[PDB]
């Protein structure tokens, strides 16, 4: 059985290590996407505020 | 004594036969079994490293 579980974790471990490489990237690109969406929306709001101040003056 | 000598020579002949033709394969099959145990035992360890 010890041999059994060794075989077990072993395989599951290699597959889940590949899955964790994939998960690390995916987490990177999701966090980067969220941050860059925040940046783009902030720049758009800044441009809108600039269009408002231009209208005011 | 004669019976003892004869059966002892027969035992020696069969021992030689098994040592020269039965011992080698059993030995190497076991060798491979253990070698593969080794390989897998390791795998686990390294995959834990990965």
């Amino acid at each position: 059985a010890e041999r059994e579980a060794m075989l077990a974790k072993t395989a599951a471990d290699n597959r889940k290590s590949a899955e964790q490489v994939a998960a690390a990237q995916a987490d990177y690109e999701k966090e980067m996407a969220e941050a860059r969406a925040q940046a783009s929306a902030l720049r758009d709001e800044a441009r809108a505020a600039g269009r408002s101040v231009v209208d005011e003056k | 004594m004669s019976i003892f000598i004869g059966q002892l020579i027969g035992f020696a002949v069969i021992a030689f036969i098994i040592v020269k033709w039965v011992v080698p394969p059993v030995r190497t099959l076991m060798r491979n079994q253990q070698e593969a145990v080794r390989a897998a035992l390791a795998e686990s360890a390294e995959a834990a490293k990965k």
